[PDB]
């Protein structure tokens, strides 16, 4: 059973609480156990914070990464935006001496070090690992088929790009996370444009309501053209704008999808038998009902 | 010994960095100087009229001559000193312009004296040791080979031969021809490809002074400038010629190109020729223009049926048991023109080349317009056969790219051959449109600028825009093309039926293997190395090979054919005079100091040492011919045994002595 | 008083070929460093590397091809492992063994012919005169 | 010399698929044997297949016919 | 018998196995070779004198072997560079050559070099734990023993102590004592780590014979096809016994030579540390140096030193008539042998100015080994330099990390 | 090659304009530095005929003679083996 440090930002816990939860379970089915990092805060959201202040970004990324370095422990997140934030800075921070430097004389007013011991993880990173569970494994765990069910992916920006600075290949037609949706035995479909951004990332969902909204929306249309049911994704920021964004496209635009949007983890707690109350889908904007009834 | 120094000034460049007075005052008071001695420009002719002057005057041993580099005034100086009475390797230089001057210039007068001090002492010291050698003269035979047998290689071949020597065409391929006997219409001529190769083909078959060996390669290659053992693999190719099948007894014949071989051959397999969108038989020919029309046999997909034999009757040329014979061949130089391929675009991965139906490539876009190509010459969407009506032309398809998939450098001709791609279109399909979308339209050559000019005319879209990605539609399979028109200032989405990448070129392959064999570096780019970029771009750095074609660096059919015929000139060069003198700076051996040891044998990569019989005692043997003057040998046997003709310990060390003398 | 005397053996075909771009660059350096030119680095035996720090060399420099750049295929690698074993000699006799180096300089690198220059310049500074000139008496 | 997968999930060490091996059967139950090597072994109450180098199964399925819920993949396919 | 065979081996003859410092079997397999005419010669050690006075020998008469029995460990000489000079590095006839460990490494270096003739010369390799300078053993009987050296009959190390026997009685010292008190075995052959030269055709010793054979028997390890053919020979002929060995006499053996490995150890490391470290290693050796009176008996004596002329006396290197002689005298002499040095201790011992010249060969030679990976005289391998590899220059400019020859080469 | 050639040059020197060029791209060599070899190698060839400073003021015949006839402009200074 390997051990990570969960970091846990912002929107999951305080949104979205049955994604944390069903992780926890669904990870520790698998052999995966997911430690509470003690005290972690917001990963300074790589738009919101960045867009402001990258020496902060810097500072307080690291912060985060040496709560879980005094842990002694690998993190693994659940988030797109928080993977930039703590893997990117993790990666800046290993490699370039004066900014180790500034970061190191701005964090020793609180009596804290960085030392770069430590590896950052996404969770779907570690499920699609071979020598940490993999796919096969996830098929041994899933309990209820899923069948019948198209589901469409949404692989977010920040995860896999730039590809000159990620580990994860392909960034043009990836399949890797259609492999995921597959092994839960829900078909994964193509849509136009499937890599295409949410439109919420860099603080866009707060300065330009309305051009994040056309940016999601041309993504929404794609999606039900393609005739997905549902729409699964690794990250609470992508989640939060396909779900409050379905509600404000309806309000602002006349346009009305009702796909309902659910995390990965979500979705393999659905497989692995977990129930909807025990995921608290009624906390989500879209109903996730007519999936519920084609899923069970 | 009397040595004299002469201290170039070279027209301020060193009198401004030193005190060129104090440097020859130093030089006077050295010891073993007779003269010493100052001119402004020691390169010209009052400057070797100087040192003759000196020569016959002083009565000099040797002379040094306090200058620019070696490697730029060796030849001149040692001719002057030649045309004086003395060897021509009495004479040293000391380099103290491009090591003095030139990087102590500012702020550091008295310190660059005293290095050009110490530099001159160094030059005298070693001068005042140097004696006297005499270049070897090697005899060189009078064969030439040619590798290769693309247009550039069957111009070098013709070339030569016309000259009268005797030639060696080796061409991996069962046909020559090339990369242009795939080219439909040629740029910006528009005059028929293949057509204008067929007589110089035909030439190339019919020279008695051309020994054309296709479906060969060159497995090893050892000696030098006078004689070159090269060793060739004669591929099984299957079939017999006519010769051959009369030598083995065959009085009926051998190889006629009926065709009942592949008309009878089951076996389908694509063809290399059609890049691969045109079936061939196991017994094939790649098209009906090959030069030796004499249809190999594909022994890697041949089941052995043996219903081609049947077919071919009592020719009786099919011989299916055939094996790899190897053939040894002793030319006098070599040229090199290997060509090049594709880069592989695939690894563009925005541009979906291998994974969507209607992305080709240029090559296989020309063998679809061609009217010999698997098409009745005409265009037609891969996905479904049907004719495009929107063309795309994504040009500098990985090229000027630094992000380490594609290449850093221009392919030179991918602009060009476009404008011809999309005047083809546009003049085939009626009402088809050619859209461009280009970064720097590149029409440099002859002709070129007009040929631009018309087809902007004719009415092809030029979008100054590098696409971005590619799109392909679910149902009508066509190409969504994303980038912005930056003239415009708008993003763009243009549909089209059919996307053609303009790939870059990269040296063929096993081009690297090849031009390791024959010993010659590459250049950044990755392309085969000339000796001077500016004023030698044929010749490399190795005496006796020559470069020709695009292996040297892409170029169009032209610029091709002109380094064809500079390189078979400078190739003759040494035939016509049958001789050609070494560089004697040739490993000796000493045998009474020789032990025997055999030591040094296995330290000189050209094999030139061994140990032989002189005098009852084993000793080492040096051929002077393969040793080329590198000195690991001499710089490794611990006895001295091993004598460096121009630079030997006792000069060595008296350099050193000479630099720590006070 | 002193002056750092530097000796450096540098080949003909890529060594010589960078000192001479760096100067016709006009790339500026110390003037410290004095060399020999020989064919290839080969031809340097080790006994000139050890005549030159016994007549009181303060540093020693050799220069040649990169690997698999020699112009004669291979006799930079004689030359590396000569150099090597030299290091191992300086080490153990007690004199100081970066007192010597060797390094690899293409045709068309110039400016790193410039910074070996000077980084060759500032190690024997920072060192100072050589022993044997006072051990000999 | 194909390659068998054990859901160490779903197993419950029942060691229907260590009795029912035809390879496993050769030890005891053949005249003269002649391999005595074994694919699986229920250690830890799981079944493990000690045939790392994928060398002695035959594609037979008696082991995956045999487990009561299925838990044996068959790879038929190199691995 | 066969190659890798572990035997007790003893003479038929009775006076042969009685003037055998063990069994005999060294002399046996000599007298052998020598009358069925396998070889044409035999060069062995003979006493020219009183006991401490080893001479070499070239025998033909097989009349004369008897003479060479007895293991004389004052023998402090070397063989093989012997044959070379006078015996035309046994081109032309074969020898069978009677051998210590540093006699099989020096006739190893000579093969590389191709001096001699390994095809010709059969090695018959005896165990050695040590050998004392005669004059020295004296010197340490007149006082540390208080005996007069001509009363002694004979005198061996065994057990790690000094045996000798005189008129009166035995007595005993252990060796360690006596080399702390500033006696013993050379320094060469305290830093010696060549005990059991297995790279011989035949090793034979003391070690390993327990029991009733425990002085008439010699152990006899086979170490070739070429040696397993003279045993065979010698034993089907009758001149040789032949009985298998005893397992825990080979256990014993195996620990007898490795806690001679560990001796060997602590005596590099207290010399080569003794030797100092930094700019005073390099007073230490240069003053030292500075006695050279160039008689070039180190050059003419060691085995790895045979070039026709040596660059000492090239006048380009060395000034022809300054007594005074340079430091390049030593370097030249480091960097040609330091990679190969089997330390012999020839270059030590015949130096008139007693100069530690096996020391600092060896204490150079040691890391030369651990850099490189290269252990003189054991097979046919080529010099370093000899034979360079392009695998392996790429594989040690890679492990340094680094662009150049410069830094993070050595800890 | 070994055949007798002959070099007319309009102007007094031989060069043209890359002896009037300073640097030469891409390779940033001293433009007249590299040309000055074979400059000298010209010069010195015995198998060349280097008439500066003159011009051809007619041309008859065909691929077998072409009588070229060159007009030696008046230079005013005479080369030592003129003078001699
Ligand atoms: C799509 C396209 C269109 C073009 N259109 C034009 C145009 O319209 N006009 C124009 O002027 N130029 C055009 N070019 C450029 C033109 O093709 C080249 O200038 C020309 O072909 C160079 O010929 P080459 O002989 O040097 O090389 P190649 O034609 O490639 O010939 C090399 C030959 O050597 C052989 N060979 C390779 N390696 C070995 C080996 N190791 N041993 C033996 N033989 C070997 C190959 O099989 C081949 O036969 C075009 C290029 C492309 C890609
Ligand atoms: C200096 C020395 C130290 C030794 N130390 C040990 C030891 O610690 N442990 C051990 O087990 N064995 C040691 N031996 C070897 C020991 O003597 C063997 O047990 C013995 O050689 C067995 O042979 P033998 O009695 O059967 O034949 P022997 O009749 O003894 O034959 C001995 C042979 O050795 C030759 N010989 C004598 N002196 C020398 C010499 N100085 N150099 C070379 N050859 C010589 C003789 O000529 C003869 O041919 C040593 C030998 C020597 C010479
Ligand atoms: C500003 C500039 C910079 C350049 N820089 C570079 C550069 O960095 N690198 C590079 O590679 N190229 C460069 N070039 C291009 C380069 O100059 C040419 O490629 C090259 O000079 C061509 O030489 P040529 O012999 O053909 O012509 P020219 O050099 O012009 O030589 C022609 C010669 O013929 C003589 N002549 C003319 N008419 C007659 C006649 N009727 N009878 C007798 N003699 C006659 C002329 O006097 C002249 O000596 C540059 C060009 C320019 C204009
Ligand atoms: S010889 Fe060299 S330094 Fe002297 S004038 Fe000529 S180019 Fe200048
Ligand atoms: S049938 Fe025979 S002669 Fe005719 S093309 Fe085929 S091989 Fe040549
Ligand atoms: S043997 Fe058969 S498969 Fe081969 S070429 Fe002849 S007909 Fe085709
Ligand atoms: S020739 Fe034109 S299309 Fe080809 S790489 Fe250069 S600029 Fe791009
Ligand atoms: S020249 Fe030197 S290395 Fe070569 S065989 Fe003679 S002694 Fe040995
Ligand atoms: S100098 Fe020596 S090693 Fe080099 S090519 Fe000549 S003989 Fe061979
Ligand atoms: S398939 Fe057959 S041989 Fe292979 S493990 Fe199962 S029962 Fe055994
Ligand atoms: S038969 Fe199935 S459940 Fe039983 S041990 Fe084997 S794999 Fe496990
Ligand atoms: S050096 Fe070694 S083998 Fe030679 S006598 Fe001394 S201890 Fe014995
Ligand atoms: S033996 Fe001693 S004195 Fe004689 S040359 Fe060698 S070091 Fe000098
Ligand atoms: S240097 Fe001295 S100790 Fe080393 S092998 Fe030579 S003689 Fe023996
Ligand atoms: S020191 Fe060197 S040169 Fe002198 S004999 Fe020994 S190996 Fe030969
Ligand atoms: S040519 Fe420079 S190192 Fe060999």
């Amino acid at each position: 059973m390997h051990e990570y440090a969960f970091f846990l930002g912002c929107i999951a816990p305080n949104r979205y609480p049955g994604c944390e939860a069903s992780a926890i379970k669904t990870s520790e089915k698998v052999g995966i156990k997911l430690l509470p990092l003690k005290g972690a805060s917001c990963c300074p959201a790589p738009g919101a914070f960045g867009s402001i202040d990258l020496n902060v970004w810097y500072a307080m990324a690291a912060r985060n990464l040496v709560l879980a370095e005094e842990m002694k422990k690998d993190i693994a997140l659940i988030c797109n935006g928080c993977y930039k934030s703590i893997w990117e800075v993790n990666h800046i921070l290993k490699h370039n001496d004066e900014l180790r430097d500034n970061v190191n004389e701005v964090l020793a007013e609180i009596d804290m070090q960085f030392k770069g011991t430590i590896d950052v993880w996404h969770l779907a990173e570690l499920y699609y690992d071979d020598k940490v569970c993999g796919v096969q494994k996830i098929k041994d765990s899933v309990t209820t088929p899923l069948s019948g069910a198209k589901v469409a992916a949404h692989y977010g920006c920040h995860l896999m790009k730039p590809k000159k600075e990620r580990h994860f290949g392909d960034t043009e037609n990836p399949m890797w996370f259609e492999e995921l949706i597959g092994a839960l035995g829900a078909e994964p479909i193509q849509y136009r444009n499937k890599m295409q951004c949410c439109g919420a990332g860099g603080g866009v969902r707060g300065y330009d309501i309305v051009h994040a909204l056309d940016i999601t929306n041309e993504k929404l249309i794609n999606i039900q053209e393609a005739g997905a049911d549902a729409i699964t994704e690794l990250c609470p920021f992508c989640q939060l704008q396909f779900d409050r964004g379905q509600i404000e496209i309806k309000e602002k635009f006349g346009d009305v999808y009702n796909i309902p949007v659910l995390h990965y983890n979500e979705l393999l707690g659905l497989a692995q038998g977990m129930s909807p109350q025990d995921l608290a889908l009624d906390l989500h904007a879209i109903d996730c009902t007519p999936f519920l009834q084609k899923v069970l | 010994p009397r040595i004299g120094v002469f201290v170039c000034h070279c027209g301020t460049n060193i009198a401004g960095s030193m005190s060129i007075d104090d440097v020859v005052n130093y030089a006077k008071t050295l010891p073993y100087v007779a003269v010493a001695d100052q001119y402004q420009y020691m390169c010209s002719t009052p400057g070797q009229k100087k040192i003759d002057d000196a020569i016959k005057e002083y009565n000099l041993t040797g002379v040094v001559v306090a200058a620019c580099s070696p490697r730029l005034h060796e030849p001149t100086f040692r001719t002057a000193t030649k045309e004086g009475g003395l060897n021509p390797f009495r004479f040293e230089m000391a380099n103290i312009r491009e090591q003095n001057s030139w990087v102590h210039m500012h702020g550091m007068w008295d310190e660059a004296t005293q290095k050009a001090k110490d530099q001159v002492r160094m030059a005298v010291a070693k001068a005042a040791k140097l004696e006297d050698l005499v270049p070897k003269s090697v005899p060189v035979e009078k064969t030439a080979m040619v590798v290769g047998g693309g247009v550039a290689g069957m111009q070098a071949a013709l070339d030569l031969a016309s000259a009268g020597i005797k030639t060696y065409l080796i061409e991996r391929t069962p046909t020559i021809g090339g990369r242009m006997s795939q080219l439909d219409k040629t740029f910006p001529t528009l005059d028929c490809s293949q057509c204008i190769l067929t007589p110089k083909m035909v030439d190339v078959g019919r020279h008695p002074n051309i020994e054309m060996m296709t479906y060969t390669e060159v497995e090893k290659v050892e000696g030098y400038i006078g004689n070159f053992d090269v060793t060739l693999r004669k591929k099984a190719r299957g079939v017999l010629t006519p010769t051959e099948a009369t030598a083995k007894g065959i009085v009926g014949g051998g190889c006629n190109g009926c065709g009942d071989c592949s008309a009878v051959c089951p076996v389908i397999k694509p063809n290399p020729f059609e890049m691969g969108m045109a079936p061939r038989k196991a017994i094939y020919i790649y098209h009906a223009q090959v030069m030796p029309l004499i249809y190999t046999v594909d022994f890697d997909s041949c089941v052995k049926c043996g219903l081609c034999v049947e077919a071919c009757g009592d020719k009786k040329a099919i011989d299916l048991e055939m094996q790899d014979e190897f053939i040894t061949v002793k030319v006098g130089t070599a040229v090199l023109a290997t060509g090049y391929e594709l880069f592989p675009i695939e690894n563009k991965r925005e541009w979906g080349y291998k994974q969507f139906d209607n992305v080709i490539n240029a090559l296989e876009f020309e063998r679809l317009i061609c009217a010999s190509g698997p098409t009745g010459g005409h265009l037609v969407r891969p996905s479904d056969g049907k004719t495009p009506m929107k063309v795309g032309f994504v040009l500098c398809a990985g090229s000027r790219d630094n992000t380490g998939i594609g290449k850093p450098y221009c392919s030179r001709f991918c602009c060009m051959y476009s404008l011809k791609h999309a005047h083809q279109i546009m003049e085939k399909i009626p009402g088809a449109v050619a859209y461009l979308f280009y970064m720097d339209i590149r029409s440099f050559g002859k002709m070129y600028e007009e040929f631009y000019y018309r087809i902007q005319h004719e009415g092809a879209k030029f979008i100054r825009g590098r696409v971005a990605n590619v799109l392909e539609d679910k149902e009508t399979k066509n190409l969504h093309v994303f980038t912005e028109d930056t003239l415009l200032g708008r993003p763009v989405d243009v549909e089209v039926d059919l996307l053609v990448l303009a790939a870059a070129v990269q040296p063929n392959e096993g081009a690297n293997e090849l031009r390791k064999k024959f010993g010659v570096s590459a250049s950044q780019d990755g392309w085969m190395l000339e000796a001077h970029p500016k004023l030698n771009p044929c010749g490399t750095t190795t005496a006796g090979v020559f470069l020709a074609g695009v292996c040297q660096g892409p170029k169009d059919i032209p610029d091709t054919v002109a380094q064809a015929e500079g390189a078979a000139s400078a190739a003759s060069i040494p035939i016509h005079m049958g001789e050609v003198e070494l560089e004697p700076y040739f490993a000796m051996c000493i045998d009474e100091l020789c032990a025997g040891c055999g030591m040094c044998v296995n330290l000189c990569p050209y094999s030139a040492l061994s140990l032989g019989e002189k005098n009852g005692r084993t000793v080492m043997v040096v051929t002077e011919a393969k040793c080329k003057g590198c000195g690991t040998c001499g710089g490794f046997c611990p006895g001295g045994a091993i004598k460096m003709q121009h630079f030997t310990t006792p000069q060595i060390v008296a350099q050193i002595d000479a630099f720590f003398a006070g | 008083d002193w002056k750092p005397q530097i000796l450096a053996i540098i080949c003909n075909w890529c060594s010589y070929a960078g000192a001479d771009l760096a100067g016709g660059a006009r790339i500026q350096y110390p003037p410290t460093v004095r060399a020999i030119r020989v064919m290839c680095t080969g031809r340097v035996d080790m006994l000139f590397i050890l005549k030159a720090f016994v007549e009181g060399a303060d540093g020693v420099l050799v220069s040649g091809c990169h690997f698999g750049d020699c112009h004669y295929l291979e006799g930079n690698y004689k030359a590396a492992k000569r150099m090597f074993m030299i290091k191992n000699l300086l080490r153990n006799i007690g004199l100081d063994d970066r007192r010597f180096r060797m390094t690899f300089v293409s045709a068309s690198e110039g400016a790193k012919w410039g910074m070996v220059m000077e980084d060759v310049t500032n190690t024997i500074k920072e060192l100072g005169p050589s022993p044997i000139k006072e051990f000999k008496k | 010399a194909f390659a068998v997968h054990v859901n160490m999930e779903r197993c419950t060490g029942c060691n229907n698929c260590v009795v029912a091996c035809p390879v496993n059967a050769l030890e005891l139950n053949t005249v003269n044997p002649s391999s005595t090597d074994k694919i699986y072994k229920v250690i830890n109450g799981d079944a493990v297949i000690l045939d790392v180098k994928h060398e002695l199964c035959a594609g037979c399925g008696i082991c995956v016919d045999a487990c009561p819920y299925d838990v044996i993949q068959l790879s038929g396919q190199p691995p | 018998a066969a190659k890798g065979d572990m035997l007790y081996a003893w003479a038929k003859d009775a006076e042969i196995q009685k003037k055998g410092e063990c069994g005999g079997a060294v002399t046996a397999l000599l007298k052998h070779a020598l009358e069925t005419k396998m070889v044409d010669a035999v060069v062995a050690i003979k006493k020219g004198k009183d006991l401490y006075d080893a001479v070499p020998t070239v025998i033909t008469n097989p009349e004369d072997i008897i003479q060479t029995a007895g293991s004389l460990h004052c023998g402090t000489l070397l063989i093989p560079k012997l044959i070379k000079k006078y015996l035309n590095g046994a081109k032309d006839m074969k020898l069978a050559v009677t051998c210590k460990g540093c006699d099989a490494m020096a006739f190893y270096e000579l093969a590389k070099r191709n001096q001699i003739n390994l095809d010709n010369i059969i090695m018959i390799g005896v165990n050695c734990g040590g050998s004392v300078s005669p004059v020295t053993a004296r010197k340490m009987i007149s006082n540390k023993f208080g005996v007069d050296p001509d009363t002694v009959h004979k005198e061996e190390i065994d057990k790690g102590q000094f045996i000798i026997e005189y008129e009166g009685g035995h007595k005993g010292i252990k060796i360690d004592e006596l080399e702390e008190e500033g006696y013993g075995r050379r320094s060469n052959c305290r830093r010696c780590k060549m005990k059991i030269p297995r790279q011989a055709d035949i090793a034979a010793g003391n070690w390993g014979v327990i029991g009733d054979k425990a002085g008439k028997a010699t152990f006899l390890e086979i170490c070739s096809e070429k040696g397993a053919n003279l045993v065979n020979s010698a034993q089907s002929k009758g001149a040789l016994e032949i009985s298998p060995a005893d397992p825990k006499g080979i256990d014993i053996r195996a620990k007898v030579e490795k806690a001679m490995f560990n001796l060997g150890d602590e005596w590099r490391h207290r010399d080569f540390e003794g030797m100092g470290k930094g700019k005073d290693r390099l007073k230490l050796m240069m003053s030292e140096s500075s006695k050279c009176i160039k008689c070039y008996a180190c050059v003419e004596a060691c085995p790895i030193c045979y070039c026709i002329e040596c660059s000492t006396k090239k006048p380009w290197y060395i000034a022809p008539g300054v007594l005074p002689t340079s430091f390049m005298f030593h370097l030249i002499r480091f960097a040609h042998v330091s990679d190969s040095c089997i330390n012999c201790g020839q270059c030590e011992e015949l130096c008139p100015m007693e100069i530690p010249n096996a020391l600092f060969m060896h204490s150079q030679q040691v890391e030369i080994e651990k850099m490189f990976g290269h252990i003189p005289g054991q097979d046919m391998t080529p010099p370093i330099h000899a034979f360079v590899e392009e695998k392996a220059e790429r594989a040690r400019l890679d492990a340094t990390g680094t662009d150049s020859i410069y830094t993070n080469i050595f800890t």
